[PDB]
């Protein structure tokens, strides 16, 4: 089958890639949220002074 | 099956501790109180889809009515009023210029609008037409690329100056509902009516990763703000998100009270919280790294539709069929 | 023929205080329910609001009524007017809008292609401004020549109207009561009836014969008052032979009064056992 | 404030035009077109007078029609039939000589069992079109039937054969009170079908009218 052949080349590629722990990856993500926690409005409430809606 | 093996190989072996037990030293946020600043009223059929604006101020919706208008968010106003030649709208885009619009829907053909760039009134700039399915999704890759997903199983690159497709991604397998642009500009994911959401890359154009887990059609997409990662939502009642390193769920954001399946999904700017929007009449608030319910939004009468997070986080609008859009902090 | 007033002051007063209580706490809650959700509106549901608005006009002109009849205090030629104003304007106000309303149901479901069609018909609220404009405009002459006399305040018209301004005033009120309206609804009701006959939809036509019920309520509540009208428009034309009628008009206006409160009350009581959804909207807010 | 007010009626005046525009739109009558294999029976009229959906307008008896056939959409029919929720009527065409053709019978039978019960056109109604009757006059006597249907215990004629197709179409509905099945059989002349469609649109309206008040 011409599709099941080309399909054999599409897996290699995403079997091929670099993969890191998923730890590493959720440490990084929790890094991020804290770093922008102060920035998020939904997260830390703002005074109505400087909101706008 | 052998590379069936090896990339499952891969993930287990790179699964080294869950996301829930890294969570346990931080602090849960716990319950926040969502309340409507202000509603959007004006539309006179079910609301598909909605985009928010760089500026944070302007938004534009789509619905089933043949109208695409453009909310003042900060003064409770329309300032557009864009008819469709197709009533028929699933999607609809806000160019990061501001100076452009997009549509899609049943028609099978993207238009591009012009938000009063000259002679101060609205036209039709290009009808993207090619794709042989409904377009679920579009989105704006820059002033003049856009990519889109159509209901035949494929998504395609367009440009506005040439009108042909720059490059088309025919790696799914099920019928694309909706994706979403990395923040960088470089990378878009898009979930399928399978349970395989893959992602692409715009210069590349092939599937350089499969992401698996869902157990129904995946309807909405959106990537995280550090653009690493990105949660998807299926009709499965449950939200899974997704780290284009670890390729695996590291976080899943299912509920047993909540048995109805997921429409909207968008982020925060921090990306801590994460809000999707349910079709039980309500949008369940969650949290990204606690992987649990942070807030309930229920203050629309029909099943939510479109969800939308302004980009600096100043407010959060959300959609429904009840033809009312409301503003939320 | 001979007619004698047994009716008790206080007895009287307090009827008309729970006709007052029953009334408004109706006239709420329907209200409430046709604004209760954020979807639109259907022209039936704001012509059932200007009807509850009506009887709301008349819970709030019945108090004058009482304060004439226990408080007896501040009756001044004023407050008559505003009252009798108020009162008329709430009758005309529900008769018209009830004809408004069958013809609307006669336009949905005779020509309802027809009525599809034209674009008036969605358009209630300015139906509803111009039956209200016309309802104050047809009760303008009602109340505009009226003062007290003798603790009653009736009559008080010119010598030269006098002739004629009475009876022409009677006439006047029974034929745009019963006359043009009572035609115009059976008319209007019958083509409905034939119409859902001959299609077959009486098995699921409950709304028409809910309104069919609150307009019968409402002739047979009003029936009275307007037979007595005709009797006081036939005796100032001398065609009336009994002179005991001069005496029991007095008790025979209190009594057509009284019907006509007890049928503003009930009008919303008719909506709960007879309106399905009416019932299940009562049990979400007795919930809250 | 002049650019506050003149944002402020520069809203309210596309707000009107929008207003209307609905308005307009709610006054003209949409249907939706469905079939398995079969299409183009009521978009054949000489009365129509205008991608994947195709939207054909109609004027008969001075009420506007629009039709939007899906013929074209080949994807999952689940994620986006909802958009045609609030039609006044579905439009389902089937063919009477589809039996023997290759099991198209059950497909079409399996697709309008999937349509009506779908909790998504619960309120609409379906408007049933059996087409390819000159064709299927022939097709009854030359196949016996039976072989499409082991229990037809029916004669092999016409009439029988219809009947028995109508009542098999009919007992898939399962909601009677919500949604009522209009059953038509394609005529040579096209007046005969409008005729049936505006009929059976302005019964929708009456059901519809019938239950407008949100009060009673
Ligand atoms: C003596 C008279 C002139 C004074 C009192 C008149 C009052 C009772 C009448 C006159 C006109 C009426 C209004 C006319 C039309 C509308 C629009 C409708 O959609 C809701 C009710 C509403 C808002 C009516 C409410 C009551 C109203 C304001
Ligand atoms: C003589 C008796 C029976 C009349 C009772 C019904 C009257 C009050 C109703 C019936 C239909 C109504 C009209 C229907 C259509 C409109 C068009 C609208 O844009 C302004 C008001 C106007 C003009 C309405 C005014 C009042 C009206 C004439
Ligand atoms: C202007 C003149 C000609 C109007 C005449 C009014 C007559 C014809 C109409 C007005 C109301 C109608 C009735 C309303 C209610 C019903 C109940 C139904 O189950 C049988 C018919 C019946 C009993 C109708 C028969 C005819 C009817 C009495």
């Amino acid at each position: 089958i011409a599709q099941a052949r080309k399909l054999v080349e599409q897996l290699k590629m995403e079997a091929n890639i670099d993969r890191i722990k998923v730890s590493k990856a959720a440490a990084d993500l929790m890094a991020y949220c804290e770093a922008h926690a102060k920035e998020d409005p939904l997260l830390t409430p703002v005074p109505a002074s400087e909101n706008p809606f | 099956e052998q590379l069936k093996n090896q990339i499952r190989d891969a993930r287990k072996a790179c699964a080294d501790a869950t996301l829930s037990q890294i969570t346990n030293n931080i602090d849960p946020v716990g319950r926040i109180q969502m309340r409507t600043r202000r509603t959007l009223r004006g539309h006179l059929a079910k609301i598909y889809a909605m985009h928010w604006g760089t500026d944070s101020r302007l938004l534009v919706s789509a619905s089933q009515d043949g109208k695409l208008i453009i909310w003042d968010s900060y003064t409770t106003n329309k300032v557009h009023a864009i008819p469709l030649r197709s009533s028929w709208v699933m999607t609809c885009a806000y160019a990061p210029s501001g100076n452009y619009v997009a549509c899609g829907g049943l028609d099978n053909i993207c238009s591009i609008y012009n938000l009063k760039t000259r002679e101060g009134n609205v036209r039709v700039s290009r009808e993207l037409a090619g794709h042989t399915g409904y377009l679920s999704c579009c989105r704006f890759l820059d002033d003049n690329q856009i990519v889109t997903s159509s209901g035949d199983t494929t998504c395609a690159l367009w440009d506005i100056e040439t009108g042909q497709q720059t490059t088309t991604f025919t790696g799914h397998t099920g019928d694309v509902m909706s994706l979403s642009l990395a923040p960088d500009t470089r990378l878009f994911v898009s979930g399928a009516c399978d349970a395989s959401a893959k992602l692409w890359d715009v210069r590349e154009g092939m599937c350089r990763q499969t992401f698996t887990g869902h157990e129904s059609d995946i309807n909405a997409i959106c990537f995280f703000p550090n653009g690493n990662a990105f949660a998807t939502g299926s009709d499965d009642a449950t939200c899974r998100l997704f780290d284009l390193r670890a390729d695996q769920e590291l976080m899943t954001y299912s509920h047993d009270n909540i048995i109805c399946g997921i429409t909207s999904v968008s982020f925060s700017k921090s990306g801590r919280l994460l809000l999707a929007g349910y079709d039980d009449f309500n949008c369940n608030v969650w949290d990204a790294l606690k992987a649990d319910r942070a807030g309930v939004l229920a203050g629309h009468d029909n099943r939510v539709s479109c969800l939308g997070v302004t980009d600096d986080g100043m407010a959060v609008a959300t959609g429904s069929w009840d033809s009312f859009l409301k503003i939320w902090n | 023929i001979g007619d004698i007033v047994v009716f008790g002051t206080v007895f009287l007063s307090i009827f008309y205080s729970v006709i007052f209580a029953i009334g408004l706490v109706g006239n709420l809650l329907v209200v409430f329910a046709l604004t209760n959700s954020k979807k639109p509106k259907s022209v039936t549901d704001i012509y059932l609001l200007n009807l509850a608005l009506s009887d709301l006009l008349f819970v709030a002109t019945l108090p004058f009524w009482t304060h004439y009849l226990i408080n007896e205090k501040g009756l001044h030629n004023a407050m008559c007017k505003f009252t009798t104003a108020f009162f008329f304007i709430g009758f005309f106000g529900s008769i018209f809008f009830l004809t408004v309303i069958s013809i609307d149901r006669y336009l949905a479901i005779v020509l309802a292609a027809n009525s599809m069609n034209n674009r008036t018909v969605q358009h209630g609220v300015t139906i509803s401004l111009g039956v209200w404009a016309a309802a104050i405009l047809v009760a303008a002459p009602q109340f505009m020549f009226t003062k007290q006399k003798e603790n009653e305040c009736l009559g008080d018209y010119p010598e030269v109207l006098q002739e004629i301004w009475p009876v022409l005033r009677n006439v006047e009120t029974n034929f745009l009561g019963f006359l043009l309206p009572l035609l115009i609804m059976s008319y209007c009701y019958f083509r409905i009836i034939q119409t859902l006959f001959s299609s077959k939809n009486h098995k699921k036509a409950k709304a028409i014969k809910l309104i069919l019920l609150v307009v019968i309520v409402f002739f047979l509540f009003w029936t009275p008052y307007n037979v007595v009208i005709f009797l006081e428009t036939l005796k100032l034309y001398d065609f009336f032979p009994s002179c005991d009628m001069r005496k029991d008009l007095r008790l025979a206006l209190s009594v057509t009064e009284t019907v006509a409160f007890s049928h503003c009350c009930l009008n919303p009581l008719i909506y709960a056992f007879a309106g399905e959804k009416f019932r299940r909207y009562l049990y979400h807010l007795y919930g809250k | 404030s002049a650019e506050d007010k003149a944002a402020v009626e520069r809203s309210k005046m596309i707000d009107r035009n929008l207003r209307e525009d609905g308005e307009k739109a709610a006054r003209e009558v949409k249907l939706l077109l469905l079939g398995a294999g079969e299409s183009g029976k009521c978009t054949i009229v000489k009365q129509m007078k205008i991608t994947g959906i195709v939207e054909t307008h109609f004027t008969f008896k001075d009420l506007h029609f629009k039709m939007f056939d899906v013929t074209a959409q080949r994807s999952e029919r689940k994620k986006w039939i909802h958009c045609f929720e609030g039609v006044t009527a579905i439009i389902f065409c089937v063919a009477l000589s589809d039996y023997d053709l290759v099991n198209r019978m059950h497909a079409s039978m399996k697709l309008f069992d999937s349509i009506c019960n779908n909790k998504w056109f619960t309120d609409t109604s379906i408007i049933l079109f059996l087409n390819k009757k000159d064709l299927f006059e022939e097709k009854i006597k030359k196949s016996p039937l039976t072989i499409c249907y082991p229990e037809y215990a029916g004669s092999n004629t016409y009439e029988e054969a219809a009947a028995y197709i109508q009542c098999q179409f009919e007992d898939l509905n399962k909601r009677k009170d919500t949604k009522e099945i209009y059953t038509h059989f394609t005529c040579s002349t096209d007046t005969k079908n409008v005729q049936f469609v505006f009929d059976a649109v302005t019964d929708v309206i009456i059901k519809n009218n019938l239950k407008d008040c949100g009060l009673f």
